[PDB]
């Protein structure tokens, strides 16, 4: 069923699509909140964008990065906080039978 | 199985590069002191080192290897070297040849620890890429878990 690439493993052009696109809706803290990261991960994520990095970005970092999640579990996330745009910016990489939900 | 190592093998054992490419990704997010700052104190490593053989929450009684003040050490001699220097396979060196008789950490309690802490992509590739079994289940809730779609 599950037979996307990992988050840590999408190429960089959609990569700076999809974090440009959540930054500007600033959405990073929902979507912390969403799958529970600890104060520490959501310090970090608050902290580099402070310093003028991608809050989004930080947020696959540590989310993708640590947990290994797939794009098909990031599909889903943008799917439960029905940010839509995100998901249609993933499409791609993620299997044709789930692009209905779009 | 034909894995390339198995639950019992310690860690000192498995080849130098293997242990650089798991370093490697406890490097991110200085996920190594996560990992440092719960392996158990006095664990009879052999007997921990199957399958649901190590039980964290009885382990710990024991109390914990390293503290803070340990993992400090590692931070400050990576610091004086290039900012491309591996913290975590410095702490591997440090954790691999500790302990005495039994005590030496090996692969199945690594991977275990691993789990506990919520490592699920240094966990994963310890499962696959050296022990050959399918990756570790993960929970229902928090950050780990995975999200069904409706």
């Amino acid at each position: 069923l599950d037979n996307t690439m990992a988050i840590r493993l999408l190429p960089l052009p959609v990569r700076a699509q999809l974090c440009a696109h959540l930054d500007a809706l600033d959405v990073w803290q929902q979507l912390a909140t969403a799958v529970k990261l600890y104060p520490d991960q959501v310090e970090q994520i608050s902290s580099q964008k402070q310093r003028g990095r991608s809050a989004s970005n930080e947020f696959l970092n540590i989310w993708g990065g640590q947990y290994n999640h797939t794009v098909q579990t990031l599909f889903a996330l943008f799917k439960k906080l029905k940010l839509h745009n995100a998901m249609r910016l993933i499409k791609d990489y993620v299997s044709e039978d789930l692009h209905k939900y779009i | 199985l034909s894995s390339k190592y198995s639950r019992n093998t310690e860690l000192r054992r498995v080849e130098d590069n293997d242990i650089y490419r798991l370093a490697k990704i406890l490097d991110e997010n200085s996920c190594w002191r996560k990992l440092m700052s719960i392996i158990p104190k006095g664990m009879d490593v052999q007997a921990c080192s199957g399958a649901g053989c190590l039980n964290f929450p009885a382990e710990i009684k024991k109390g914990f290897k390293y503290t803070a003040q340990d993992v400090f050490q590692i931070d400050e001699a990576a610091n004086r070297l290039p900012p491309d220097q591996s913290k975590s396979q410095m702490m591997i060196d440090e954790w691999k040849t500790s302990g005495k008789l039994n005590e030496r950490p090996t692969v199945g309690v690594l991977l275990q620890l691993l789990v506990q802490a919520e490592l699920f992509s240094a966990a994963d590739f310890v499962a696959l890429d050296f022990l050959n079994e399918s990756t570790p289940a993960r929970p229902v809730d928090g950050p780990g878990a995975l999200i069904s779609l409706e």
